[PDB]
């Protein structure tokens, strides 16, 4: 049965997870309430999209690649279309390229806000949980509108630009929604920096030193959270 | 073997009238009349914990069941009858069954004190308030039997937090008890509800007692609703907490039984804090939360249900703050839940029980 | 039936009902949030369909059988100490020579 | 119920908790056995006071200490069994016999 | 506690009064109406729950006038 | 007067088990962490102080000034047991 | 204290009461949901 | 209402020593520690019949309540203790004290059955809580305020004798001849 | 009317700052919080002084009787915790646990024994019998990790708490056959027929009685526990709960059994002829030190049961006369065994010789305090025996007086045999000490206290039979409150 012994016990998070991040498995073993180890087991949704893009053409594998990031969607094909588009050095028009800033500034957005959604409900309140849905949705129409279907398959990148142009009513909605989210951006800080019941749960748990998160290896806002300053679209 | 015979000396002794009063259930009126309003307390529970959650997050609730959810408490209790309940393999079967019988039977026994209404009063004990402390202390039992027989680590661990968490919160809703019951010179709930009836808002004990309604407040929903509870395991202290391998039949009981506990708190806040079947004049106008006229028939038939229900109407206010509590607070960590019952709540109980002396 | 990986992806399940017994299929890659809630109105008539008399076909039958083998057991790989693993401490000789 | 029948039964738990305590080999149950026999003492407590000395009962309120002296008892007992628990390795009272020559 | 005179009044007549209510005005109502609108499910909710299969809340078919 | 009607119904029912209950008698850690019984050996003492002052507290008005200062001697010392409890980190968690 | 203790309660409890006023007023805003089997929207 | 009380007697006496016999008995000790709630129910069930609404009240609080769950959060810590139960461990004296026991109840009965008790025909406890609490403050007050020193002494020394030293766990401060912290220093010695 | 009970509620003020120090101030308390509970307990026994002139009123509804009996064995329980105090403050600082929250259980077990000899109701005898039991479980395991204290704790755990609920099932029995009355006069008025009711409630609760005291049907957790137990928990439980166990017995067998009284003269006769043979000739085959004083400690608790199967106003006065000299043998044998105890480990016999060069006040006051309890003269424990025979043959008995003098001197073999191994071993027959011994300074913590107590206990012990004129002054006053 269930015994009850004096050794660190392991706890596994298992593969069934119900959270927003896919399919992690944690051995996470327990000291009665610190943590002395912890190994993740990956590759719950390892499909082998390497092997895949060895048989297919570019305009095959544009539709595979917005699927690694599915919170994003058109980071994916950002990469995916840059590739061959910069070796071969076919120029992209100034117009293709004020898109892709624009599809990829929704995109990084998007990302967030599906960060942030299971986030402040990990930490704490999820009573916004299910309001930072809504404005992911209004994201999720201007994706529509411009490419097809919601938020990822948006065939939109090509090597030589982009797929097609914007809408009519497509500029003068974001300055609808873009004008209306940047509001709500600062009532997400104002919930964790105020009500400081969430400071003593992210002050110094899980710290990481500047020094070690370049030997690690790490990247956007986890590594620019430790004053890297080190930015790819900058740099 | 001396007592083998004499367990079955007694029972045909008594089965002899078992069965033969056996299908008379429930023969007083008041008694059934009490159990009606006593399932539909629960379903109210259900329905407004659907419904007041969706309209703080701007979605409808149930719709398309009933006229507008009025039937989803009973599918939603219906399919759990329905499901073919499998124990786990490898684990206990008398203490996996009883496991919910132990923590739900305490909130339906001490269902027997609640006076709702001036003409439904079911039995008038010599206490009750204290009947009440008293028997939902055994409800940290069932916690651990459902935690041990589930045999599984993580609803040990789950039954292990969900007893110390009972634990620390029935000793500050003893003393919030103890400030009413000094107050109202004794524990007799009938007793209780007089001494706020003399002078129908300004007599009740909330106003007299308004840090003792808060020590009581916290305390009652941190053994009852979802708010300060870990068995959603969103910190994954556990897999899904005691209530993991429970299913069908079983499970019905730590789902509806849990609504039981939220209405049963709730009847008692309005029991004693707020005047139980206690309410200004009737003959008023037409924004006093009613008709048009100044007598209807739809207004005499009002407070003849209102003068058999008026403390569950009151308990139905306190339900609903209790949802518009769970999208206030957040949902706090054990190592500050154990530090509230124990650390603020124990003391501020304590402190409340010498101020509503002299000191 | 696996869609898109379906063609060429050395481990992914063609389909899921070469795992699972299914009721209804969904279309989409995604579907939208429409298009799944129409998959609960497919799945909502034909719960309506089930009789109550067939609650006993509803359980999994046991054609059990048993074979003897001669496979070696290996121990579990997958063991739950990662950082305090005898070989993240220090790196081994032989190898910081080099270094 | 008369008189006699609650200090039969009285006397049969206190019969069943010495029963408990020599022949239980678990150091929990001995205990368990311990708290039959502080049970057994308040049903003659009550059952007299019911019968005898009704009006100012004293035998209810000398059972209300039987039950604070016995959850102070083990209590503190099970401290003791987590003592004993700490450094042996078990819980077993044939297991605790060191002082035999 | 009589059989149906102050109590037939209430599970019968009155909720399907309130279904007139609760069926017009619950999507189209105020803030303050709508917190009245709670209390009568609440109040009525014996008597809802049983006259609850005989009506339903379904929108009326469209019109396509095109 | 009714319950007590039904309270023996609640147990007249479950007299079938007690004929049948006499016929019976006749890589899983948890880790050892004392919480479990720290958290309610706090709680056994002070259970047992308030079914103390139940009865002081019913009839309160009825007994004096002297019976009030003798349940703070009561209760002033068990403000001391529970000062005792958090220095010592027993409700720690 | 004794009056430490109590006046500690009031610094919370209605913090508590203002945040009751907030999620109440998220329930004056009208559900914006799509009723989907009756309300089907509209693709791009 | 006479055959009602009567048969319910009988059939919360046949509970508790039915769960008596079930905590003693049993072979798992976690069953045990669940029926020892059987047992602790019935006799807070027996003084509701018993005109004892109070201590009735005061079993479930506190046996119940809090010692019940005490067992138990105390049973699931030394579940590993040990497996192997040999139950029969040196010798059958596990049936040399069924004769003890019977012998007692059987001198017990002997004593109960022919004792003339003086039976007081007295109407009894006009809400037995006042004349409860008036025993706490005039009669009994004395051991109502050392009951006060025994809770705090039985938590000074169960929070002493359970807590983990995480003080200062290798310290033994000092030495004459040398003793182990937390240890007597009269070390055990074969002669 | 509660001025009866200020020598117990001055300690219990006394208790309350040892134990808020130890909080507060945090183990540097431990520095100053022994000297005050000494003062805390001298002014306990200076407020029975003033007691002893007042005319033996009882107070708090009868619950509690103040009279000279009464206050005696206060002072003996107060003077037990006293000399404790001087033993434990360095022996539980050298353990590493904490000194304030060991004489926080040390002093709830004073109160709880000072509260047994002045009680006089059912209700009040078993919670102050508990306050001295429980508290006695927490400081005989309060170590903590030795497996002998621990297991000491466990086996005296589990007979203590089952002998209390023989002690109970009589006291419920008490209660039933009287109608009511939870008062042992009240006892005694309402039931004088000697049925077989009483005889069960009688040797009911001389199975609890005669728990504390320890004769040997229920002697048998004493050894075990005092080899298992802290040495000034050992030195507690044999002066200071012993004591309130025979003032639990005078003022239980004869407030609330004066009918039945040839009946339990005839136990506890039976509880004598047996602790004076089986303590003294179990004691004659020992090798522990702390273990000998344990088998000591049954068998001259039934030289104190001698005075008390006679039955005579002389009889109880020696039963209170020896229990007095016993006080200043077993807290000066056990601060002698402590002090040699801290200077070295492995504190048994045959590791105490080659003595007396080397710790000469050691010796001196380990063999005075030993040969007295043999009763050599001119010593107090000579004197002690004297009475308990001359009250011996004054009412028959003259079969214990016998077993009195022949199991006397038995134990004299056993007394001297320590004796033997500190005075007569040559330098060349030591086994500890052989140049390990540490050279005693008297300038540590703790051992100053422990000087104290070794000095005073001596002089209370070579001078208090000879000068033991006001002492059967001090005693013959208490036994005229006996009925």
């Amino acid at each position: 049965k269930i015994e009850t012994r004096t050794e660190p016990m392991v706890i596994n998070m298992g593969p069934h997870h119900p959270s927003m991040h896919g399919v992690l498995r944690l051995m996470v073993t327990l000291d009665g309430e610190d943590v002395i180890d912890c190994e993740p087991v990956i590759g719950y949704l390892h499909r082998g999209m390497e092997k895949i893009a060895e048989n297919r053409t570019n305009i095959m594998f544009i539709p595979y690649v917005s699927r690694w990031d599915y919170a994003a969607g058109m980071f994916n094909e950002a990469v995916t279309v840059n590739a061959p588009e910069k070796l071969a050095g076919i120029p992209v028009p100034k117009r293709a390229s004020y898109i892709r800033v624009i599809m990829l500034e929704l995109n990084r957005i998007a990302n967030h806000l599906l960060w942030l959604g299971p986030f402040l409900a990990d930490v704490g309140a999820q009573t916004p949980f299910f309001y930072i849905f809504r404005e992911r949705e209004y994201i999720y129409d201007l994706f529509e509108a411009a490419t097809g279907m919601r938020f990822i398959n948006n065939n939109y990148f090509r090597i030589g630009g982009v797929a097609a142009d914007l809408t009519y009513g497509w500029v003068t909605k974001c300055r609808d929604f873009c004008d209306y989210f940047l509001p709500k951006v600062d009532e997400y800080e104002r919930l964790i920096t105020n009500n400081p019941i969430f400071v003593r749960r992210l002050q110094g748990v899980g710290k990481i030193s500047r020094e070690e998160a370049i030997n690690w290896g790490l990247s956007g806002p986890m590594l620019r959270a430790s004053g890297v300053k080190w930015d790819l679209r900058k740099v | 073997x001396x007592x083998x015979x004499x367990x079955x000396x007694x029972x045909x002794x008594x089965x002899x009238x078992x069965x033969x009063x056996a299908k008379l259930l429930w023969l007083p009126l008041p008694m059934l009349m009490m159990l009606i309003v006593a399932t539909v307390g629960v379903l109210v529970a259900v329905w407004l914990e659907r419904k007041i959650s969706a309209a703080v997050q701007q979605r409808i609730g149930p719709e398309y069941i009933g006229p507008l959810g009025i039937l989803a408490p009973l599918a939603d209790g219906l399919k759990l009858i329905f499901k073919e309940d499998v124990l786990p393999a490898n684990s206990d079967r008398w203490l996996f069954t009883l496991g919910p019988a132990v923590v739900v039977i305490p909130v339906f026994l001490s269902y027997i004190i609640v006076p709702f209404g001036q003409n439904l009063l079911i039995s008038n004990l010599a206490m009750g308030v204290f009947l009440w402390i008293a028997l939902s202390s055994i409800a940290p039992i069932g916690l651990l039997m459902a935690g041990y027989a589930s045999n599984n680590k993580y609803s040990l661990l789950g039954g292990l937090r969900a007893a110390a968490q009972s634990i620390s919160y029935e000793i500050p809703l003893a003393l919030a008890v103890l400030a009413v019951a000094m107050m109202s010179n004794g524990l007799g709930t009938v007793e209780i509800v007089e001494q706020q009836s003399q002078y129908g808002i300004l007599s009740w004990n909330v106003w007299r007692q308004p840090i003792g309604f808060l020590v009581f407040w916290i305390a009652a929903l941190a053994e009852c609703e979802r708010l300060p509870f870990d068995l959603p395991e969103a910190e994954e202290e556990l897999v899904a907490g005691y209530q993991t391998e429970y299913a069908g039949m079983k499970f019905a009981l730590f789902y509806l039984g849990a609504y039981v506990n939220l209405v049963l708190s709730a009847l008692l806040v309005s029991v004693l804090y707020f005047g139980g079947w206690s309410f200004p004049i009737p003959l008023e106008t037409i924004a006093n939360l009613l008709g048009v006229s100044e007598t209807n028939p739809f207004l005499q038939i009002a407070f003849a249900v209102l003068g058999i229900t008026m403390t569950l109407i009151k308990a139905y206010f306190f339900v609903f703050l209790a949802i518009l509590l769970r999208w206030t607070v957040p949902r706090v960590r054990i190592d500050q839940l154990l530090d509230l019952g124990w650390k603020f709540l124990l003391p501020v109980g304590l402190v409340n029980l010498l101020l509503t002396a002299g000191l | 039936t696996g869609g898109m990986f379906s063609s060429d992806s050395y481990s992914a399940v063609r389909g899921v009902d070469k795992l699972i017994p299914v009721d209804v299929y969904l279309p989409g890659c995604p579907p939208r949030p429409e298009a799944i809630m129409d998959a609960i109105v497919k799945l909502r008539k034909k719960i309506a369909n089930e009789h109550i008399n067939e609650r006993g076909n509803l359980a999994q039958t046991h054609r059990l059988f048993t074979a003897k083998h001669k496979m070696k057991p290996v121990p579990p790989i997958l063991t739950g100490q990662y950082l305090n693993a005898p070989s993240r401490q220090a790196p081994p000789p032989a190898l910081a020579a080099a270094m | 119920m008369q008189l006699t029948y609650v200090l039969i039964l009285a006397a049969l738990l206190f019969c069943i908790g010495i029963y408990g305590l020599v022949t239980s080999r678990n150091a929990v149950r001995v205990l368990m056995s311990i708290e039959l026999l502080l049970n057994a003492v308040n049903l003659n407590l009550i059952g007299f006071a019911n019968y005898l000395d009704g009006q100012q009962i004293k035998g209810q309120v000398f059972a209300v200490f039987v039950i604070t002296v016995a959850a102070a008892e083990a209590a503190v007992g099970l401290a003791i069994i987590l003592a004993i628990y700490r450094n042996r390795d078990t819980v077993d009272m044939e297991k605790f016999n060191l002082l035999k020559w | 506690g009589v059989y149906g005179a102050l109590a037939g009044l209430y599970l019968l007549v009155v909720p399907a009064i309130v279904y007139a209510y609760l069926n017009a005005r619950w999507y189209v109502a105020s803030s303050f109406e709508r917190a009245f609108m709670y209390f009568l499910v609440t109040f009525f909710f014996p008597g809802l729950l049983l006259l609850a299969p005989f009506i339903n809340f379904r929108p009326q078919p469209r019109s396509l006038n095109s | 007067g009714y319950e007590y009607f039904l309270g023996f119904l609640i147990i007249c029912s479950l007299v079938p088990v007690l004929a049948l209950a006499a016929s019976a008698l006749l890589g899983a850690w948890i880790q050892f962490n004392v919480r479990y019984y720290m958290f309610a050996l706090v709680f056994v003492i002070f259970d047992v102080e308030t079914v103390f002052l139940y009865p002081w507290a019913v009839a309160f008005h009825q007994l004096g000034l002297l019976a009030f200062i003798e349940a703070l001697i009561f209760i002033a010392i068990l403000v001391v047991a529970l000062v005792y409890a958090w220095r010592k980190r027993a409700l720690e968690w | 204290q004794i009056t430490n203790y109590a006046k500690e309660a009031v610094q919370s409890a209605k913090y508590i009461g203002q945040g009751l006023s907030v999620t109440f007023d998220h329930m004056r805003r009208r559900p914006i949901t799509v009723q989907y089997p009756y309300e089907k929207l509209i693709p791009s | 209402a006479t055959l009602t009380q009567t048969i319910t007697f009988f059939a919360l006496a046949a509970a508790v020593i039915i769960a008596a016999l079930g905590v003693v008995l049993l072979d798992n000790v976690v069953y045990s520690a669940f029926l020892l709630g059987g047992v602790f129910l019935s006799i807070a069930g027996l003084y509701i019949l018993m005109n004892a609404d109070f201590v009735s009240a005061a079993q479930i609080l506190i046996y119940v309540g809090a010692v019940n769950v005490l067992i138990l959060f105390a049973i699931m810590l030394v579940n590993k203790r040990e497996t192997y139960t040999p139950v029969p461990g040196r010798w059958l004296r596990q049936g040399g004290a069924a004769v003890v026991s019977l012998g007692v109840f059987a001198l017990l009965t002997k004593m109960i059955l022919q004792t003339p008790w003086q039976l007081s025909s007295v109407p009894p406890t006009p809400d037995s809580i006042t004349t409860i609490g008036q025993h706490f403050f005039s009669d009994f007050l004395l051991p109502f305020e050392l009951a006060s020193v025994l809770l705090l002494m039985a938590l000074i020394g169960a929070v002493v004798l359970a807590r983990r030293e995480l003080v200062l766990e290798p310290e033994p401060i000092l030495g004459e001849e040398v003793v182990p912290p937390l240890e007597l220093p009269e070390r055990p010695r074969e002669p | 009317n509660a001025g009866t009970i200020l020598p117990e509620t001055i300690l219990i003020v006394t208790l309350l700052v040892v134990l808020l120090a130890d909080l507060i101030q945090g183990r540097q308390a431990d520095r100053w919080t022994p000297y005050f509970a000494i003062v805390g307990l001298g002014g306990a026994i200076a407020t029975m002084i003033p007691l002893w002139t007042q005319p033996a009123t009882i107070s708090f509804f009868g619950s509690f009787i103040s009279d000279h009996l009464s206050l005696f064995f206060r002072g003996l329980i107060a003077l037990s915790a006293l000399g404790t105090i001087l033993m434990s403050i360095r022996y539980v600082e050298q353990t590493g646990s904490s000194l304030g929250e060991f004489m926080t259980i040390l002093l709830t077990a004073t109160v709880g024994g000072m509260f047994i000899a002045g009680a006089q109701e059912l209700v009040f005898i078993f919670v102050a019998l508990e306050t001295l039991s429980i508290a006695s479980y927490l400081l005989t395991g309060y170590t903590k990790r030795d497996s002998r204290s621990n297991e000491a704790a466990l086996k005296y755990l589990l007979i203590g708490a089952a002998s209390s609920a023989i002690f109970l099932y009589g006291s419920s029995l008490l209660y039933g056959l009287s109608g009511g009355h939870t008062q042992l006069p009240a006892i005694a008025q309402a039931l004088s027929s000697e049925s077989l009711g009483l005889v069960v409630a009688l040797v009911f609760v001389i199975a609890g009685i005669s728990f504390k005291i320890s004769a040997v049907p229920f002697h048998q957790w004493t050894p075990d526990v005092y080899e298992g137990a802290p040495t000034p928990v050992v030195a507690f439980l044999s002066v200071g709960s012993k004591a309130a166990g025979f003032a639990l017995a005078i003022r239980f067998l004869t407030l609330a059994f004066p009918s039945v009284t040839d009946q339990w003269q005839l136990i506890f006769t039976v509880l004598a002829i047996l602790s004076m043979i089986l303590g003294n000739v179990v004691a004659l085959a020992q090798t522990s030190m702390k273990r000998m004083l344990a088998y000591s400690s049954i068998g001259q608790a039934g030289f104190v049961m001698i005075g008390f199967v006679v039955g005579t106003e002389a009889g109880y006065a020696s039963m209170l006369f020896y229990l007095l000299v016993y006080l200043f043998m077993n807290l000066g044998a056990f601060t002698c065994v402590i002090l040699f105890s801290l200077r070295t480990g492995t504190d048994q016999i045959s590791e105490y010789a080659g003595l007396y060069q080397k710790d000469p006040l050691l010796t001196l006051g380990l063999s005075l305090c030993l040969l007295s309890l043999g009763g050599i003269p001119p010593l107090a424990g000579f004197f002690g025996k004297i009475y308990l025979f001359w009250a011996g043959w004054q009412a028959g008995a003259y079969g214990l007086v016998l077993l009195g003098l022949l199991t006397s001197v038995i134990s004299i073999y056993y007394y001297i045999r320590v004796v033997k191994m500190m005075v007569v071993k040559e330098p060349q027959e030591m086994s500890e000490a052989v140049r390990n011994y540490p050279e005693v300074s008297w300038s540590s913590f703790g051992l100053r206290p422990l000087q104290v107590g070794l000095v005073m206990t001596v002089i209370a012990t070579s001078l208090a039979g000879i000068l033991a004129n006001p002492l059967f002054n001090l005693v013959n006053t208490a036994v005229w409150d006996v009925p």
